[PDB]
RNA sequence: AGCUUUGCGCAGUGGCAGUAUCGUAGCCAAUGAGGUCUAUCCGAGGCGCGAUUUGCUAAUUGAAAACUUCCCAAUA
RNA sequence: UUGGAAAAGAUUAGCAUGGCCCCUGCGCAAGGAUGAC
């Protein structure tokens, strides 16, 4: 059954295959009347292409390998990244992979130095504040029950 | 990934638009590797199961299934179609054409309403409906 | 506060009020050219209000009591959020829908002689809800009844024999291209004819020539506001239709009548026989002070301005 | 949870009764004049006081 | 299903 | 968050370790460049802003948690004897102005009321009017109405609460996205708001009818900023022959900003501070209220070292840490010289006599909330002097 | 046989109904939910989530607000 | 009788039912006390 078969009417030319230049991609004559002949011209124009591109083949085909290699081992493809982990990840059993469940579920205390040096320095605090006699201070439990009192 | 389910040929296609009768049929048109597909394809699996009481979401490929490039101006990169009871709807989105979405919207909320309103429109019997937001200026400032 | 204050260094109730704009306000008003100068850009005049000193709007109004509390969804609050900007729109239509704003795109609206410069779908809407139910259509054919029975009243009075219904075709009440005759008066004598004068013109030169059947033609327009003076289209459109190829008029002599529904205006340039120009006068005024039709449109005009008195 | 279908079934079948208990939780009879009123002609308090 | 989508997508890409 | 499957296993698990070490450094590389993006000007739309926002307030939130680790496990940064060369300093302050501190509200006080009504009045302004309230803030509604009509049980309730809590809930955060640096911003629930609201009310009206904070603190409520910087400019405009210039007199102008000022404010120094002017009460109140979770959606971490910034009478905490501060830059003497003696204390801007107002090369001193504003006019000699050190 | 009780349902008058009336599929609960009074004392559901059927009539808007061929002229 | 022509139903308001409760009557279940040569 064809698109129409549904009953419906409209109401590559896409973006993709078109570009500024060389306009859209693909070759007119891709398929046709080939033969020995067109083999044979087909060879022959690029074994001219080939010896065209002699003019400057070592030089270019070196850089280029020189620039994809040092492009390679500078920015590594994502997927070159994690295949170790895929390579590392083989040696599982398949027992194992019906066990995943799903997501509905010396050595040294940094924090007693720390407390230990706050615990200083507030004695050392204190032990100034000794000297300060204006400070004024209230019972919390006294006044409350005042509080408690004084409740209608 | 791409966990939406996919449409292999126009087959497919032209059963899953007849399949639902009381759900907005939404066909994304394009390519997985293109990256603004990517991003509306990311953007429709935010929000796929959220939408599943009135609406589905099925993903074609151009390339497999390129018999609705004519007929439905397939052209640009990636298009989104809306269908409901074997009838498209068009969405006035103040882009010029209201036949399909061809963007990619960031935020899913904006997705969300469209397709609200698409099957507000299409459940009342409008098959033009009018987008609650213009789409012409990117609002970006 | 996730509200950002702009007014951080004072307070209102400390500090007082250290700034005072009601005199700028006044400015404003008097620069813009006056109350009435800058309502001239707006659909004031359309709504036919007697004044403007006891209006009032209805902010956050609509059609369903602005539905304000609700479980509405996202969507529906965007759009309850821009009707108000519909109703602005819709209030500086007149200023804003003229071809010195907006360069091309000249495109009439459907079934109805309002002309669209620019492409705002919200005044699109705005109009097609006012002008719902073929109500230009409805506006015409109202006036040109009226002035048939007005002129029958006053039959024998000016010497005319009859008046007659000419066959019109729907489009030409919103026909700006041609035109057609509206109104056929019949005489049992010879009618003198003056030469054209507009509506107020209250010194006529009669022309030496007579006729037995005479036209009159009703022309609506929804004039923006550098093209709002009735009596230049009047005229105009009366040298214009009378000289055109495309419109066929039953006698080179008639009237034709341009009236102003945006603005509620009304201006006669045609041919003038003695004894008609008081009883068209009476006939405009009574018929623009109490058509069916066009209280009507300006109902209409005041519920989509969420305008009243 | 996903998102209910959208639907518009009849707002309202029968009134009085109960339902203007509703309203009066919600949508009570407020003073509904001189508050959602512009007064056209002058200026109330401040001329940009918002 | 989603490895016939990854194995598509993996060799356009 | 800790993520550990029990039933992943090891490979799939350090695969998708390794994903999102990957991811996280992408996203905080892009967050990053994004917020450089929209501060230097570029054009965004909503989304982008918004999600950098969220992007930002994670890793602040990050950044905040890492900071508040490292001063726990560094202890506090301040060294003893440093907080004691301040605490020394501030009792000489405050004995010399002969300051009486600021006892526990008074259960019959008679301005309690008064303090209750603006402090309620203050909350509600909070709440502009938009018709749309989460239940949070209409809570805080219900509690101020409530509040408002029997103000002696809320105000035992105040009292109650200054009294004896000092563990609170969970302060939730967000952050106002100003395209040049984003501000925290914090939300309390409304029972510990209004707790704080009326002890701030009642901090700042006692202190400043005993005149705790010395003229140079500002902003005060007697003249706007702008006035602010008229006076400065005619006071330094005022001075004794401050122009000129034949024998070589030199005139600095120094503005800082007091760098880290909030986030660098240590909780028991604070505290011991607090004591010398409040109630012990109330100063362990104050402090137990900003060691409390800061909380975003799915974020919480204790804040321990820093100060809020979200507590009502934290404006009251800066403007005393602060003025701590300037003793240390000011010195006792040259302080006591400009606040005047307690007799009769000086204005903002003046000197009981010349003599005394050119007796050191300090002559304005101005403190806003965290900037500091100088200004020096030093001879020649005094200059080379200075220059020479 | 007369009389009466508890519980239940039907029918009826009157009353209440957003600090009101329920579902709860979520959890906890006489193997004890929840308790500032009476605490070696009391004894029931509680907490989160989510709701607040049908008929008639009237009125408004609109040209038409839905029940099965309508109109025009003349005589009877 | 005759001649002739041929909003995909909105919005608001009120009453009753339903819901709950006191009471009444009845039915039913299980009984309670008690009268009679």
């Amino acid at each position: 059954v064809p698109g129409l078969g549904r009953g419906a009417t409209g109401f590559d030319l896409n973006d993709t295959n078109y570009d500024e230049f060389n306009g859209y991609a693909g070759s007119l004559f891709s398929s046709g009347p080939y033969e020995k002949d067109d083999e044979e011209a087909d060879a022959i124009y690029a074994a001219l292409d080939k010896r065209m591109d002699e003019r400057r083949k070592e030089r270019r085909e070196q850089r280029e390998k020189e620039e994809i290699e040092k492009y390679r081992m500078e920015r590594p493809k994502i997927q070159q990244q994690f295949s170790d982990l895929k390579r590392k990840l083989a040696e599982v059993t398949e027992e194992e992979w019906l066990s995943i469940p799903e997501v509905g579920d010396g050595e040294l205390d940094m924090r007693k130095i720390g407390q230990a040096r706050n615990t200083l320095m507030d004695m050392r605090l204190s032990q100034v504040s000794d000297s300060v006699s204006g400070q004024t201070v209230v019972d919390p439990k006294g006044y409350l029950t005042d509080l408690n009192s004084m409740i209608p | 990934s791409y966990m939406l389910p996919h449409l292999h040929n126009g087959w497919q296609v032209d059963q899953a638009i007849l399949s639902e009768e009381d759900r907005v049929v939404v066909i994304r048109f394009g390519h997985d590797w293109d990256p603004t597909c990517m991003k509306m394809d990311e953007v429709l699996y935010s929000i796929a199961e959220k939408v599943k009481n009135f609406a589905v979401i099925y993903l074609v490929d151009i390339t497999e299934v390129p018999d609705f490039n004519k007929m439905y101006e397939l052209y640009d990169p990636c298009t989104v179609m809306f269908f409901f009871r074997n009838k498209h709807i068009m969405i006035d989105l103040g882009t010029g054409n209201n036949n399909k979405i061809n963007w990619a919207m960031e935020d899913k909320q904006e997705m969300v309403d469209i397709i609200e309103t698409v099957y507000r429109g299409a459940r009342k019997g409008r098959g033009l409906v009018v987008s609650p937001k213009d789409y012409s200026t990117k609002y970006r400032y | 506060v996730l509200k950002q204050n702009p007014f951080w260094w004072t307070h209102q109730r400390h500090d007082g009020k250290l700034w005072n704009l009601n005199n700028y306000r006044t400015d404003m008003i008097q620069a813009l050219g006056g109350v009435e100068g800058i309502l001239e850009h707006t659909l004031f005049k359309g709504t036919y209000f007697p004044t403007w000193e006891g209006l009032f709007w209805e902010k956050a109004s609509g059609f369903e009591e602005s539905m304000k509390w609700k479980k509405l969804t996202n969507a529906q609050r965007s759009g309850l959020n821009q009707i108000p900007n519909r109703r602005f729109t819709l209030w500086w239509s007149p200023t804003i829908n003229r071809a010195n704003v907006y360069v091309g795109f000249q495109v009439q609206l459907d079934l109805t002689g309002i002309f669209m410069h620019g492409k705002i779908p919200t005044l699109k809407i705005s109009l097609i809800q006012i002008f719902r139910a073929h109500l230009w259509q409805k506006i015409h054919e109202s006036i040109v009844m009226d002035l048939c029975q007005v002129f029958d009243q006053e039959l024998d009075a000016l010497e005319i024999e009859t008046v007659q219904k000419e066959t019109i075709h729907p489009r030409k009440s919103y026909k700006m291209n041609s035109s057609c005759a509206d109104i056929l008066l019949f005489a049992s004598y010879k009618w003198n004819v003056s030469r054209p004068s507009l509506l107020a013109d209250s010194k006529d030169v009669m022309d030496s020539t007579t006729t037995q059947k005479y036209w009159i033609d009703i022309q609506l327009r929804w004039g923006d506001y550098d093209s709002h003076d009735i009596e230049r289209y009047a005229r105009a459109k009366f040298l214009d239709y009378t000289t055109d190829n495309m419109s066929i008029y039953p006698s080179p002599t008639g009237v034709l009548i341009a009236i102003d529904l945006a603005y509620n205006l009304h201006s006669a340039y045609g041919n003038w026989f003695p004894g008609s120009k008081p009883l068209i006068q009476q006939a405009m005024a009574k018929i623009m002070k109490a058509n069916p039709a066009l209280y009507v449109l300006r109902e209409r005009i005041r519920k989509g301005l969420q305008l009243y008195s | 949870k996903p998102l209910p279908a959208p639907l518009d079934g009849q707002r309202k079948k029968r009134g009085g009764r109960r339902y203007r208990k509703m309203k009066e939780r919600l949508g009570l009879t407020e003073i509904r004049k001189q508050a959602n009123r512009m007064s056209f002609g002058e200026i109330e308090e401040d001329a940009y006081q918002e | 299903d989603i490895e016939s989508s990854l194995k598509q997508l993996a060799e356009r890409r | 968050i800790p993520w550990k499957v029990p039933g992943l296993p090891t490979p799939i698990e350090n695969m998708i370790l390794r994903y999102v070490k990957a991811k996280a450094d992408w996203w905080t590389n892009t967050a990053h460049y994004n917020r450089e993006r929209i501060r230097r000007g570029a054009t965004v739309d909503k989304t982008v802003c918004k999600k950098n926002l969220g992007r930002l307030t994670r890793l602040y939130l990050k950044a905040e948690q890492e900071r508040q680790h490292n001063y726990l496990k560094d202890g506090p940064y301040i060294t003893a004897e440093e907080a004691v060369a301040v605490y020394t300093t501030t009792v000489h302050w405050l004995e010399s102005r002969r300051f009486s501190p600021i006892p526990f509200p008074p259960l019959s006080y008679k301005h309690d009321t008064k303090l209750l009504i603006l402090a309620l009045e203050r909350l509600k302004e909070a709440y502009s009017v938009k018709s749309r309230l989460n239940q949070s803030q209409r809570e805080e509604l219900g509690l101020i109405e409530q509040a408002y009509d029997n103000p002696h049980e809320a105000l035992s309730r105040i009292k109650r609460h200054l009294l004896t809590q000092r563990a609170f809930k969970e302060v939730g955060i967000e952050f106002m996205d100003l395209y040049s640096h984003l501000v925290p911003v914090y939300d309390v629930e409304p029972l510990e708001k209004i707790t704080d609201a009326y002890l701030d009310q009642y901090l700042w009206y006692e202190a400043d009818k005993r005149r705790l904070f010395p003229p140079w603190i500002k902003p005060a409520d007697t003249e706007p900023p702008p006035l602010l910087v008229y006076k400065w400019c005619q006071g330094i405009n005022n001075l004794q022959d401050v122009w000129e210039t034949s024998e070589g007199e030199c005139n600095v102008m120094l503005e800082s900003r007091f760098e880290k000022m909030y986030e660098k404010i240590d909780l028991t120094l604070l505290n011991r501070l607090l004591r010398l002017i409040v109630d012990h009460n109330i100063a362990d109140y104050m402090t137990a209220k900003n060691n409390v979770v800061i909380n975003y959606k799915d974020m919480n971490h204790t804040n321990s070292y820093g100060i809020i910034r979200g507590l009502q009478f934290a404006s009251f905490i800066v403007q005393y840490y602060g003025l701590v501060m300037d003793l240390l830059v000011l010195g006792l003497h040259r302080a006591s010289e400009m606040a005047g003696p307690p007799q009769m204390p000086n204005d903002f801007l003046s000197f009981q006599d010349i003599a005394t107002e050119a007796a050191h090369p300090i002559r304005l001193f101005c403190r806003y909330i965290d900037r500091i504003h100088i200004f020096f006019r030093f001879t020649a000699d005094e200059a080379r002097d200075l220059i020479q050190r």
